[PDB]
């Protein structure tokens, strides 16, 4: 579902960028937006430490992103770490637009869907699908 | 997973 995953990332990043003032899948999209919101308000200090791990510049390679997010999933995947992953990406995008590097947003959106598709969807399909995320978080 | 982040407790 690489198509659906790219769409989920773009909806979340678009939501997040507009919030900071810079029938199919709709229920997953809505749930994820809510989850990211709850997460950022609950885990402010902890999220600041995650975000401080990486500042994307026009120089930065997907590897550097992959290494910081690998550490988040070092010893497994839970829905709370997946929400952290989406908020992380959001923060990178907001930092990018804030410092007039708006073209990095599309780069970050691709990095996120590739990490989703390769490292996370595999876990999701053994842990109840997006339907389970929706009933947990929606 | 072993809890390394405050969000791990809700899972």
């Amino acid at each position: 579902t690489g198509y659906d995953n790219r769409e989920i990332v773009m909806k979340y990043i678009h939501y997040k960028l507009s919030q900071r003032g810079y029938t199919e899948s709709e229920v997953v999209h809505l749930t994820l937006r809510q989850a990211g919101d709850d997460f950022e308000r609950r885990y402010r200090r902890d999220f600041a430490e995650m975000s401080s791990q990486l500042h994307l510049t026009p120089f930065t390679a997907r590897g550097r992103f992959a290494t910081v997010v690998e550490e988040l999933f070092r010893d497994g995947v839970n829905w709370g770490r997946i929400v952290a992953f989406f908020e992380f990406g959001g923060v990178m995008c907001v930092e990018s637009v804030n410092r007039e590097m708006s073209p990095l947003v599309d780069n970050i959106a691709l990095w996120m869907t590739e990490y989703l598709n390769r490292h996370l969807h595999t876990w999701i399909q053994d842990n109840g699908g997006w339907d389970v995320f929706v009933e947990l978080y929606g | 997973c072993p809890a390394r982040y405050g969000w791990d407790y809700e899972c």
